[PDB]
């Protein structure tokens, strides 16, 4: 206040969730999410660290069609061990981050 | 002129009379269920299935409706269940009896808002009442509390007898699964108890499986079923043949490399199944799938493999048998490790016999010692009726042993509160007391419910059970007269501290809360309007 | 078209004395059905199905099963009879005429304005005290004794069609159950289902049916150059097929040479053969698989002299496991000389009926056998299965249990006067529901006079004043002649784990149709 | 937002002193992230009931209470209600009509 004369009610979610009364309503001024936790092993952390990834863990893959020639007996195991260390790459990078 | 809507308007007292028959029709249905002299109902499908239950969430959710007043008191019933648990025939006979007498109130021209601010003034006082007239916690009764408020909440089902035999077992499965948690927090998670349902034979047979009780087949039946000082590999991948991915195709240019790559489908298969079976392990339990090809692996090295396990059981057999949960390979670039230090761990791995199926028991899991119920009943119709039965009496002493605070049964609360809400109505009532009034009215259809399903005297044995909650409040000479109940076998009132009739404080708290909300919300539908059904346009 | 202001729509209500006294009329009418079929005296009843087939029993659990009905509480009583026939063999039409028998005296006692739970509760105390009866008249068994355990299931097959040839039945059902008894870890069990299987051949006369020492199948050999009659072969059992089939996976071949097309249909005959070669390492006769045989496996084990099997059945597999003590592998280069089936005797391709059918017989200690039954046609031979399958289940509790209960009308008496001696100190409003549960037990010697067609009066008044003494206690009922005989004369005994099932489950069907006081019908679900 | 790996560094991180997922016994749980260094002009409101469709009346009362803020936001003015400007609109246009 004392600085702007407008104010977005976007900024402010509502999250309905059922049970209980309306004295159990609460003021968090953090985030609240929806989802679940996978895996559900944790599901509490104190002075975590939060990061938003909007890439896709998985195996490789590009926007151009790839495909994966496999005509070799050895080459089966250069298929499965790779997709192992591509990934495994992915995590030690977020792990080592903090 | 009037409203151009294509639906339905109906404005005045013909909805507030309405809803009143609405809520009256779902009450007077669960009226016949409640307390130990409440018998169970029928409820047969189109298609043919019968569900005999007495349970007032079990019966409301099968049971279609159709005015937007029955939905609330049918979605009043299945918060009970996640919020408490047993609680769930006495709040609907409640906040229909709330809008009743509401309704003789705004007949008399007085306004629903001030019977909704006299039903809040009412609702926070006998929260307040309850919480400051309670008995004791579970320190001088000890176990004696837990058995005797299992044996409440079994007394309006089918599992009501005499003995103790399923008390004991409730609070032998719920002393056997303490969690702790951070903060100083022993939980007792309900849910992790398994509780199977066999026809075989009386209910004096049911069997307390320390431990659990896996409803699966062994499969192959060349396996040994009876595994002493075994080994638990829990894992979710499908132990089927390699199959490639989407992304990988195998496009061959020589002819002689061809037989190659079809050996080698089942040898990286292979791979993984002896290197989780040279480290001791005996028992795997699999989510996915396991192909013909590798039950060979199990019969050759004489170890059990279950295919097709629920992935919630498998959370509870690798939390009580100190096992990982493994879905692929692991451990810092390496090809095949396994971590071979983190098995389970099991005494005895069983297939019994159970009545023409197969169930796999593991007995008391070496690390945590959980326990799982196996119920025995005559047909299918008991033993979903013993299911819900125990499923309710299981939430009882899992809120009795969180929080430490019980109040007597058998209408001893509502009768207590029928007194001091009309002295409370009297100090600070101008315009609102008759609000507060009419809600020690509406509690007093529990114990009249009482009297009615047990063919005894109505108004006379809930007027001498009033009079002894009234001399407990206005003759302070330690009377002890506030734990009076309803003895339905005899028709007279009775102690209930020395009779062992307990209930929970939270099943009478949260039923008032919202008992009371509820009321609210259905005391707003002065106009109403209905619109046409947009099916065929 | 204004819709009506309702609520639950299509479905009905109904409460109070309809539906207490309605479900007891119900569980009268079902008791009325298979009443005729408890005694020795008991008629068949021809049943037919939906699809066209005929039933022709007298069992009290195959006919229930036949029967559709629209009652909610009719329903109930209808899988009370399947409880009784999956636990025990012989506990199915008593327990539905004793359900209605308890649920009689029960309406007696809804009309005198007593809450249904006191007689419930009379109901678990009468039951506690039947257990305790059977307990106290129970005899040991000598399990080991070969003509101790064959008056014990002549004493469930009396009641039955196979009565006639008592002399046969009696021998095929006890050298059944001993042939399965397998016990590998420290756990006894016994399995008559999944691996004595009970095979039936129209044609032929019942005095030739006769248990085999091996299993039997329909099949026949896969090329006639194969052997049909084989003294001592050595069976191995796979699981896999013997043919080239697609893998799983995406596999495409780019054929750009002359000598590649060629090459692919070569190495495709020569992975057959090596599979082929990898099954005769150990020298096998027979061999046997679920899947189909290519005709390149045919004739590397054609000359080789291999009979071969094509598609026998996955049930079958694991029968002729436990029979010639083979492992049913899924690789054929991963055979080892444990997974060979040695000690099988002698196997023959013999032909019943233009049909060929596999005998694997004459095994030095099988753990699986096969019943071969012979009749008239396939109307009879299904009643027999049926009472083989009530046979096998009699002796199993034996085995289980050796405990047995004079049976005949002497079970039901010598509790109903233990309940009518324990009823003197009640003193109570449950003393009189506690007296019509002994009354309730004499239903079972009233229909053995009724199908025989003996007095009621004489004879009811004679059978009570026999149990007034403590040292006789086990006087039955004749069904043959109508008079009162011991039965420790006759030879009438049934187990301790039918008759302990049937006080269980009767007693509780009626504790679950008396809480019973409402009944919605007329709604969906998902 | 970090969309590649690359650029997934601790500056693009966040804060929480607590980030669990509290476990509620009503309709399932969510996650609450509480505290965090230097926070935005966001803010979560929990809305509890007992039905369905008392949420859905909380939540259009919370908008028509945020509301009547925004408008002071705007605005900095405020008359007397229940009734009292409309009187004063009544006699002043009247003298005004006059
Ligand atoms: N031994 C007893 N004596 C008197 N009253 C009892 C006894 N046992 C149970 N009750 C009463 O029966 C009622 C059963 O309520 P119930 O239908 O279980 O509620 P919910 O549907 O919420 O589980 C309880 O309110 C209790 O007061
Ligand atoms: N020779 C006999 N004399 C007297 N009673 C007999 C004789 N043979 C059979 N019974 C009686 O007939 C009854 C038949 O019961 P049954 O219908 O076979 O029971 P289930 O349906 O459980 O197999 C038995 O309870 C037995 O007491
Ligand atoms: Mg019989």
């Amino acid at each position: 206040p004392a600085t702007a004369t407008s104010v977005d009610l976007r900024d402010i979610k509502i999250v309905k969730k059922l049970g209980g009364t309306i004295d159990d309503c609460e003021l968090v001024e953090g985030l609240v999410l929806t989802q679940k936790v996978s895996n559900s092993g944790i599901t509490r952390v104190e002075k975590a660290k939060i990061g938003l990834i909007q890439f896709c863990l998985s195996a490789p893959k590009t926007d151009m069609d790839n495909q994966i020639v496999v005509s070799d007996y050895a080459q089966m195991d250069r298929v499965l061990r790779e997709e192992r260390a591509y990934i495994l790459n992915l995590v030690k990078q977020i792990k080592k981050t903090g | 002129g009037p409203l151009s809507v294509f639906g339905d308007r109906s404005t005045g007292e013909t909805i507030r009379s309405q809803n009143v028959m609405a809520a009256a029709s779902i009450a007077n249905i669960v009226k016949s269920s409640l307390g130990p002299v409440g018998l169970d109902k029928m409820l047969v499908d189109d298609i043919g299935d019968v569900t005999i239950t007495n349970d007032g969430a079990t019966i409301l959710k099968l049971l279609e409706v159709e005015h937007p007043a029955a939905k609330v008191l049918c979605e009043l019933a299945d918060l009970q269940d996640k919020e408490v648990g047993d609680g769930t025939t006495s709040v609907v006979i409640i906040a229909a009896e709330l809008l009743k007498n509401a309704d003789e109130l705004v007949k008399q021209k007085i306004h629903p808002t001030s019977v909704i601010s006299g039903y809040r003034l009412a609702c926070k006082e006998a929260v307040r009442y309850i919480n400051e007239n309670l008995i004791v916690n579970t320190d001088e009764l000890g176990r004696d509390c837990l058995i005797n408020a299992a044996k409440t909440s079994m007394s309006s089902k089918i599992i009501g007898i005499n003995g103790d035999f399923f008390a004991n077992m409730v609070v032998d499965a719920v002393l056997a699964i303490k969690y702790t948690d951070i903060r100083g927090q022993p939980r007792y998670p309900v849910n992790s108890v398994n509780i199977l349902k066999a026809h075989g034979r009386s209910q004096m047979e049911s069997m307390l499986i320390s431990g659990y009780a896996l409803n699966c087949v062994v499969g192959s039946q060349g396996m040994p079923k009876r595994i002493v000082n075994a080994k638990i590999a829990c894992l979710d991948f499908s132990l089927q043949k390699t199959k490639m991915k989407l992304g990988v195709q195998v496009v061959i240019t020589d002819p002689e490399k061809l037989d190659q790559i079809r050996q080698r489908e089942s040898d990286i298969t292979k791979e993984r199944i002896q290197k989780i079976l040279a480290t001791g392990a005996n028992v795997i339990l699999t989510t996915g799938g396991i192909d013909d090809m590798c039950l060979k692996y199990f019969v050759e090295a004489g170890a059990m493999a279950v295919r097709r396990v629920l992935k919630r059981d498998l959370k509870r057999i690798a939390k009580a048998s100190g096992a990982t949960i493994l879905s692929t390979l692991a451990n810092l670039e390496g090809e095949e490790t396994f971590e071979a230090a983190m098995l389970g761990q099991a005494e005895e791995v069983v297939q019994e016999r159970i009545c023409d199926d197969e169930l796999i028991l593991i007995k008391n899991t070496k690390a945590r010692t959980s326990a799982s119920i196996i119920l025995r009943g005559a047909n299918d119709f008991m033993c979903d009726e013993m299911e819900r039965s125990l499923h309710d009496a299981l939430c009882v002493v899992k809120r009795v042993l969180e929080s430490k605070s019980v109040v007597p049964g058998g209408g001893a609360v509502e009768a207590a509160l029928s007194i001091y809400l009309e002295n409370y109505a009297t100090s600070m009532g101008s315009r609102e007391q008759l609000a507060i009034a009419e809600f020690a009215r509406s509690l007093l259809v529990i114990p009249n419910t009482l009297a009615v399903n047990a063919a005894q005297d109505s108004t006379d044995l809930v007027a001498k059970l009033r009079a002894f909650h009234n001399e407990a409040q206005v003759n302070p000479e330690r009377k002890n007269l506030k734990w009076i109940g309803l003895d339905l076998s005899n028709g007279k009132p009775r102690d209930n501290k020395q009779a062992g009739v307990f209930e929970p404080t939270i099943v009478k708290v949260k039923s008032l809360k919202f008992a009371t909300e509820a009321a609210i919300t259905i005391l707003r539908i002065d106009d109403l309007i209905k619109l046409h059904p947009e099916s065929k346009d | 078209h204004r819709p009506v202001l309702v609520l639950s729509q299509n479905t009905k209500r109904e409460s109070g004395r309809k539906v207490q006294s309605g479900n007891i009329n119900a569980a009268k009418t079902i008791a009325d059905i298979i009443r005729t079929c408890l005694g020795p005296k008991s008629m068949m009843k021809m049943l037919l199905d939906p699809m066209g087939g005929i039933v022709m029993t007298n069992d009290g659990n195959a006919i229930l099963r036949e029967i559709q009905v629209q009652h909610p509480a009719a329903k109930s009583m209808i899988e009370i009879s399947r409880t009784q026939d999956e636990e025990v063999g012989d506990g199915t039409t008593s327990v539905i005429i004793l359900a209605g028998e308890m649920l009689s005296v029960a309406e007696h006692f809804l009309e005198q304005q007593m809450h249904p739970t006191v007689v419930i509760s009379a109901y678990r105390k009468a039951l506690d005290d039947m257990i305790s009866t059977l307990k106290k008249i129970s005899i040991p068994v000598d399990i080991s004794d070969s003509d101790m355990m064959l008056n014990i299931i002549n004493s469930s097959i009396t009641t039955k069609a196979i009565s006639r040839w008592s002399s046969l039945a009696c021998n095929i059902a006890l050298d059944a159950v001993k042939m399965v008894q397998f016990e590998e870890n420290g756990r006894k069990e016994i399995d008559i289902k999944k691996y004595a299987r009970v095979e039936k051949i129209p044609g032929g006369i019942i005095e030739d049916s006769c248990v085999l020492r091996g299993v039997m199948i329909n099949k026949d050999v896969t090329h006639p150059r194969m052997r049909r009659y084989i003294k001592n072969p050595r069976i191995v059992l796979l699981d896999s097929s013997l043919e080239y089939k697609k893998g799983e996976s995406q596999t495409d071949i780019e054929i750009t040479r002359e000598e590649d097309f060629t090459r692919i249909l070569q190495m495709e005959e020569e992975y057959i053969q090596q599979l082929c070669e990898d099954i005769i390492q150990l020298k096998p006769d027979v061999v046997i698989t679920e899947k189909g045989i290519s005709d390149l496996a045919q004739h590397y084990l054609m000359r080789a002299n291999i009979t071969a099997i094509r598609r026998v059945r996955k049930t079958d597999n694991n029968r002729i496991a436990r029979a010639c003590g083979a492992r049913i592998v899924s690789r054929p280069e991963e055979l080892r000389e444990d997974d060979v089936g040695t000690g099988a005797g002698l196997l023959e391709i013999k032909k019943i009926g233009d049909e060929y059918f596999t005998f694997i017989t004459d095994c030095k200690d099988p753990k699986a056998c096969t019943i071969l039954l012979r009749g008239a046609s396939k109307e009879i031979l299904s009643e027999v299965e049926r009472n083989l399958q009530d046979a096998m289940q009699v002796c199993r509790n034996v085995l289980l249990d050796p405990q047995l209960v004079p049976g005949g009308g002497a079970s039901e008496m010598a509790v109903a006067h233990a309940l009518t001696e324990k009823s003197k100190a009640m003193t109570g409003v449950e003393q009189w529901p506690y007296r019509a549960v002994a009354q309730a037990l004499e239903v079972i010697p009233r229909t053995l006079i009724q199908n025989c067609g003996a007095s009621t009066i004489r004879l009811l008044t004679s059978l009570r004043a026999k149990h007034t003494q403590e040292n006789c206690e086990t006087w039955g009922v004749n069904g043959e002649t109508g008079t009162l005989v011991d039965m420790k004369e006759l030879g009438i005994w049934e187990p301790l784990a039918v008759k302990l099932q049937t006080y269980k489950t009767a007693v509780e069907t009626a504790v679950l149709l008396l809480r019973i006081d409402d009944i919605v019908s007329g709604h969906k679900k998902k | 937002p970090v969309a590649h790996i690359d650029q997934f560094t601790a500056d693009m991180l966040g804060s929480a002193e607590l980030a669990e997922e509290v476990n509620l016994n009503g309709s399932g749980k969510l996650l609450k992230i509480t505290g965090c260094a230097s926070p935005g002009k966001t803010v979560t409101i929990v809305v509890r009931g007992s039905n369905k469709l008392v949420i859905e009346e909380a939540e259009r009362s919370i908008h028509d209470a945020l509301c009547v803020i925004r408008c002071l936001v705007k605005k900095r003015a405020l008359i007397a209600g229940g009734g009292a400007p409309e009187i004063e609109l009544a006699l002043r246009l009247t003298e005004y009509s006059r």
